[PDB]
């Protein structure tokens, strides 16, 4: 039939009798009105994980089948809404009246649905959009020591969104209620509540409901994909799932492995991961993407959790604790950060000028660790320290200030080309803002040609002429 | 409808329910035993509900000690969790596990009690405004400062300074603040809570204060339920009264620990370095109800314990998503000599951003970070490469970042026995404008040895004198 | 005095490439301890959580 | 006919009772096809590949697919084999998933043969003796690296250095001139790789001499676990049947080490040193031990490894080493300085390298480069803090060879013709041979460095100075 | 078999560290406590009920004699691991390899310096 | 039995002077691994020269290891210990090469040692 009864009760886990034609992974209603999802079905016994307060659940109560599997809410009536992991509302602006509910665990698109990524998701930090690009349909993991700047990075991110076709989603996973309001009060005073989702899953919540928050949020985030419209997601927290994960099966009593967790976490965050692509013309040319963000003590990148991600994302974003306690703000570590699609998620305007931010980052980080000290060198020594000092002051930048990419290609190729050899290297964050002051003016010329040719070849003329006549005849 | 015990397994206890109306999840449980013969001893227990078990049975955990319990003996059901006292008859109190006086003043009389299981505030009625608490203290006043209404966490080992740190700031925040304070000795030495006690008699500071204690011998039933009865009365003031109120907790890990011991013998399969499948769990419902609502706020201190020196244990690891402002405190300073031994590149709080400080407090907190920083990694090379081979640039910066080391340190007026000093109190504008003239090179003539549990940097300069330079 | 300047700076050429391959080798050895250290912390904490799993 | 019916389900493990007594084997494969009974019901199409015979008529089982909308209670059937796939011709410039059945949407694949994917090695009275070495016709590999007919080799390499061309352009060669196919096994694979290589595949015209098989990294532990046999079963046909010599390439073998982790886990078992399962060189062998150059024919192996924590002393690095017998790496510093394909000459070794298996001259024109190639590192430091024009005439006599020889390692693949106007070169052992011995004697010195640059034979060089 | 009825003979080992692996493959599966690196206790016992049974007799028993070469492989160059070790405190000696003389060209690639015979010189002929 | 109330004065001094030297220079073992002798100056360059000659004065030829080396065994009272010690500590025997002290027995056989070698 289609009725049990409860025989042990524990930790938001519940055991019972009956329920025969229960289907792995189906929802399941207590008598309290709780809702609940079946995931062991052993000989004599279901294994249920408790989606609410489990303290008004006695053994000898019963139980019902639902008939249906865990199924959220999708449309653009949730934009600029705040909702839990079930797809109801938490922000007291009434409720949803939604038009369509889909499945939670959908497969991921096949090999052949799939098509080439091009385009640019445009960050607007310099480090990131210039060194280590992002495309649309691309996975790009946020990995760091506590405190580096994280969630920083990925707001800087979403606010960047707003000229563009693109909808964002925020996943709160494991956090304070208090910093969840930090949160949502900065998109609303940014403007970006606009075009975003927010879906969270606080610390105080069942274990269970912060295991369903991501996996809601890409049936979410995949809708407008599906539609032909790009979109974007975001996890604050990888870390905090497994956390997670490794409580409800810890107490299932399933075999545990590596540092406790289940066999089955490296599936937990492919399942989950593999569905950020972007689509062939057949399938309407959509693309969702994805942004996995890593907590990691005192830098372990080699720990159970860190590596299985590392080796699924597209690339990683290392940030670093002695780069933050040094005034190196974003706090991204050049070296060991990369993207696998790279020279093909740019636009050919940043193709040109990144080609030789590269090569003079890439000299900088091997001859500062051991020549620094020293007095008197051999003049290309010197020009290469010099170089890579002002490069690395270029790359430099503050909070909730993301550049468009016609601003950052502009700087990078005036540093790039060795402009900034007579300014002092304290100078050059005064130098960016003088310089941007002067092309405000010339914003509406560059701005159409920039954003409609990206022929920054043509331009040189035009940009080495007015950055060396005004700088020179104002300094002199 | 009573129910009998039927396993003693240290502080673990079975208790079966014939007629099938089972206790709910964390109900209290009475065991009140009158002795028959010349055999059997008197006993006097209370325990609470942990699990549902399938036989009409279930699984507790006593407040207190389990000898003397026999098989067969008769349980009461209460009907509800432990209900402790509540309202203005608990201030100038000292309390049990269990809410009941642990003074001799006599009973309580307050009109209402209230379990000590909660749900939290919801996201729709919290507040977060901010604003600068001042402590008196060098390094935590400039570094880190604290957010009134906002969470602090004071880190370390074993006998780093902590304690010292925590009757510090309750002799300095509380003696500077209108409304009521609460202070929760979870799981520390009997000693320390006495000593508490009579400065508050002496001061007059216990008509403001109530405090809660379950102590080191107690066993793990107490220790972990205790930081949820010093929070009930806390929330008293805040939600029914609306006063503001500080809550002071030495020792958070002693409930993780606690937890982790009855975990085995619940039956819950081991986690990580040998902590329960629930730990996360736990520490957010005591963290998420110490919060500020539109009623009002609740400023919070707790200390908490690394086991090893090794902030990547699993209670600490959990503890640091909480805080709005942590404070490390390292071995590596105390062994110098410089207390409170607080670390100025680990140490941070959510008020360090250029909109909410001066601009100047903002500039000398970023330069005494870089300064440190670079001196950090640079001390460890002289050791193989010596002095005399290092630069102008490195020795100026060795040279300046030791006195501002030192300068970070200062007299504590609870220290008066550890220190033989009097004790200093020293104001935000004071902090700024002393750390100011070191950076800016002012003071490079002065010895490195003027700068040792000092105040003012007006002292400095005196002290110097009076060693003769 | 030109003899004694430049013997002076072939002298601490070499006793700087001698002390920078001793650090070198030193930087291998203790690399492989680490490891080992490691793998036996991992095997080590993996039996303490089987056993007590077991044991339940 | 037999059937059983579910009884226990759990994650990707689910359990089966067969009442009559009559129990499958423990490598069969079952099918679940089961249609919805009531709109509260799921359709499914699962298949399980059985593990243990548990006792009272019961069976384990790890399952190739999700196990979400299974019901206990559900029948299911025994097939009386393995898992079986298509072999023969048909399979070529194909898309195939672990069970057999095609990725593509090219229609169905009527192969005439259904062979297992459990079956033993050949034994001792099959193999072949004395090692031949299989001519890649790329000068790098052929004199630095041979690679054994019938032989395992070890890729280690970095992010964007050129890894899939050299694999296309070792797919062609063995297709051109050894009239032989290649098979290519994607081990738990980003499907947007797998994406990448199968256009890059079509536009050169590979496709129809290969077979490419890919489990993703979104399937549950066992068919990641599988994946790589069913790839080695469609190799194993072209050597049994056709005669002919074969290239098989598995993308990364550690993920087939991770995913027999994870299933042992899943299963019970108690973990070994650093977590792995307690058959780890058993699981390793029964692939590896099928990869070899019999009487009839051969299949060679490429196959690259993915180093734990920069520790070659770990448990999966450790099991693979002891049965490969060459070893190709690729460095990021020669692609930046415009060096391809990418391969370094100073850490690539193969075990054929001995003068009793490659010629006097052969051995001699190796070790001459490896002394000229080494003894220029050393000047790098010093080339970096003083003048070209301050070192002696014997080390500048030995910087000049060095960078000449270098760039002489260098050759135009013809997988490269849409990126770049160079057609594409093929050159046999006995010509590049022949071309460094002229150069290490210092015959051609008075020739442009740029002669030497993306060239193959040694005449081509003497020509394209001749046309400066 | 020829050492009971008076022949001499020679055994050889090709690894006793596969033969080690293969040991705690089968203890782990009967599920019996593992220790050091995983292995089982009776690893020590494992190699030593078959290294003893070499063995010169006496002239009552007739003069025959068995002897063993056994074989190692240990990982990153270093002797001090617990299989290497178990089998050094067995044997009557041991030969030392060294992978930076075979790569550069000493053949047979052994370490005078820290190899030994612990029964040398008495087997020596005079000459 | 290393006490001052078991072992005579003369030993309990000697044994205690030995430990001290010793311990010095495995303090000095971790830098001198690096940068090498060439930097020590005064009584840290001094203690080396004794340590060295203190921990090769340790060595001795046994009866059963006849088998192993020619050399013929050893057996040295606990008289001739104290006053061989006792001498290298005190420097009298400074001028003498530190390959001299290599499996000995006596302080005697040193000096005949050191006059064999003629360095
Ligand atoms: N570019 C920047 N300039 C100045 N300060 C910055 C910058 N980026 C980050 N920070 C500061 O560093 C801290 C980073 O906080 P963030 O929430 O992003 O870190 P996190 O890793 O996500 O921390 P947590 O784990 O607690 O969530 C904040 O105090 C932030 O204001
Ligand atoms: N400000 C100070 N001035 C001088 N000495 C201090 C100071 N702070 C701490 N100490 C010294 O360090 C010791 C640290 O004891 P404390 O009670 O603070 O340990 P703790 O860090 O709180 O450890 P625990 O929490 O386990 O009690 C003091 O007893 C005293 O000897
Ligand atoms: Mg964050
Ligand atoms: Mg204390």
């Amino acid at each position: 039939s289609d009725v049990g009864t409860v025989i042990q009760v524990g930790d938001g886990i519940a055991r019972a009798h009956g329920l025969d034609n229960v289907m792995s992974g189906e929802l399941v209603e207590f008598a309290n009105g709780v809702m609940g999802m079946a995931l062991n079905l052993e000989e004599n016994n279901v294994g249920i994980v408790i989606l609410g307060p489990y303290t008004g659940i006695k053994e000898g109560d019963e139980v019902r089948r639902t008939g249906r599997i865990m199924e959220v809410p999708v449309g653009e009536e949730l934009i600029g809404r705040v909702v839990n992991a079930l797809g109801q509302p938490i922000d007291g602006k009434g409720p949803i009246n939604a038009k369509e509910f889909r499945p939670v665990e959908r497969k991921a698109p096949g090999v052949v649905d799939r098509q080439p990524v091009k385009e640019p998701l445009q960050t607007g930090i310099k480090a990131i959009d210039a060194m280590i690009p992002i495309g649309r349909g691309q996975r790009e993991l946020i990995i760091g020591d506590r405190q580096t700047g994280k969630t920083a990075i990925a707001i800087d991110t979403i606010i960047n969104q707003k000229g563009q076709d693109v909808i964002c989603i925020y996943v709160a996973i494991g956090q304070k209620q208090s910093t969840v309001a930090q949160v949502v009060k900065t998109l609303e005073e940014h403007g970006a509540m606009e075009y975003t989702i927010v879906v969270a899953a606080t610390a105080s919540d069942p274990a269970a409901l912060q295991y369903i928050a991501p996996y809601a949020g890409c049936a979410m985030g995949e809708y407008f994909r599906d539609k032909g419209k790009h979109a974007l997601v975001v996890y604050d927290d990888l870390s905090k799932h497994a956390v997670a994960y490794r409580q409800i099966s810890l107490l299932l009593r399933r075999p545990p492995g590596r540092e406790a967790y289940p066999g089955d976490v490296f599936y937990l965050h492919s399942r989950l991961l593999e569905r950020a692509a972007k689509l062939s013309d057949e399938k309407g040319g959509g693309s969702l993407t994805a942004l996995p963000i890593i907590e990691t003590q005192a830098g372990d990148v080699s720990a159970y959790i860190p590596t299985n991600v590392i080796s699924i994302t597209d690339g990683q974003i290392y940030l670093e604790s002695d780069l933050f306690y040094s005034g190196i703000r974003p706090a991204i570590n050049v070296g060991l950060s990369v993207s696998r699609v790279g020279g093909a998620a740019q636009i050919k305007a940043m193709k040109q000028v990144a080609g030789k931010l590269r090569l003079d980052l890439a000299q900088y980080r091997e001859l500062q660790a051991f020549a620094q000290f020293a007095s008197d060198l051999d003049e290309a020594t010197r020009a290469q320290l010099e170089r890579g000092q002002r490069m690395t002051e270029i790359l430099k930048q503050p909070q909730y200030s993301p550049m468009p990419v016609e601003k950052q290609v502009v700087i990078i190729y005036a540093g790039t080309n060795g402009y900034l050899d007579d300014i002092p290297v304290e100078k050059v964050k005064e130098f960016e803002d003088g310089f941007l002051e002067y092309i405000e003016s010339k914003h509406p010329d560059i701005l159409e040609e920039i954003r409609e040719k990206k022929a920054l070849d043509d331009e040189l003329e035009e940009k080495l002429k007015k950055a060396i006549k005004e700088f020179k005849a104002t300094f002199k | 409808t009573r129910g009998r015990v039927i396993q003693v397994m240290g502080p673990v206890v079975d208790v079966k329910f014939e007629n099938g109306h089972l206790p709910a999840i964390y109900n209290a449980l009475k065991i009140q035993h009158k002795a028959r013969n010349e055999n059997e001893v008197d006993i006097d227990l209370t325990l609470e509900v942990a699990l549902h078990l399938g036989d009409d049975t279930v699984r507790t955990i006593a407040m207190a000690s389990t000898d003397g319990l026999i098989r067969g003996m008769e349980v009461i059901d209460t009907g509800a969790p432990i209900s402790v006292p509540v309202g203005p008859e608990t201030l100038g109190r000292m309390f049990d596990v269990l809410g009941e006086p642990i003074d001799e003043k006599g009973p309580v009389k307050a009109k209402k009690r209230w379990p000590i299981h909660r749900p939290p505030p919801s996201l729709s009625e919290q507040s977060t405004e901010d604003e600068i608490l001042e402590t008196g203290i060098k390094v935590i006043d400039l570094l880190a400062p604290i957010p009134k209404g906002g969470k602090i966490g004071l880190f370390g080992g074993a006998g780093v300074g902590k304690t010292v740190l925590i009757m510090e700031l309750i002799r300095n925040i509380a003696y500077e603040h209108k409304g009521f304070s609460v202070f929760a000795g979870v799981g520390e030495r009997s000693r320390e809570g006495n000593e508490l006690w009579l400065e508050m008699k002496e001061s007059g500071v216990l008509d403001n204060t109530v405090l809660v204690f379950g102590q080191m011998n107690e066993p793990p039933g107490a220790r972990f339920r205790v930081a949820l009865t010093g929070l009930t009365m806390a929330e008293y003031f805040r939600d029914e009264e609306g006063k503001d109120v500080l809550l002071f907790i030495d020792n958070i890990f002693r409930f993780a620990q606690a937890g982790s011991e009855v975990s085995a013998l619940l039956g819950r399969m081991p986690s990580e370095v040998g902590y329960q499948p629930t730990l996360a769990t736990e520490m957010a419902e005591l963290q998420e109800r110490i919060t500020s609502t539109r009623r009002g706020s609740i400023t919070s201190v707790q200390a908490i314990y690394v086991p090893a020196d090794d902030l990547t244990d699993p209670a600490p690891a959990t503890t640091f998503a909480h805080l709005d402002a942590t404070i490390v405190l390292s071995r590596e300073l105390a062994e110098k000599g410089i207390y409170p031994a607080v670390d100025p590149l680990q140490s941070t709080s959510r008020i360090m951003d250029p909109r909410i400080v001066s601009e100047e407090h903002y500039e000398v907190a970023r330069r005494v970070r870089e300064i440190l920083q670079r001196y950090k990694d640079l001390q460890d090379i002289i050791a193989i490469l010596g002095m005399e081979e290092l630069s102008e640039e490195d020795k100026l910066i060795v040279q300046r970042a030791r006195k501002i080391q030192r300068f970070l340190s200062q007299p504590f007026h609870v220290a008066e026995h550890f220190t033989g000093r009097p004790g200093k109190y020293v104001p935000i504008e004071d902090t700024i404008r002393g750390f100011k003239e070191i950076l800016d090179g002012k003071l490079d003539d002065v010895p490195e040895q003027a700068f040792y549990m000092v105040g003012t940097i007006e002292e400095a300069v005196e002290k110097a004198k009076k060693m003769k330079k | 005095l030109l003899d004694a300047k430049a013997s002076e700076h072939a002298a601490r050429m070499t006793a700087m490439k001698n002390a920078t391959d001793n650090a070198n080798e030193l930087i291998r050895t203790l690399t492989l301890s680490y490891n080992r250290a490691r793998q036996a912390a991992i095997t080590q904490e993996i039996t303490e959580i089987v056993a007590g799993a077991n044991a339940l």
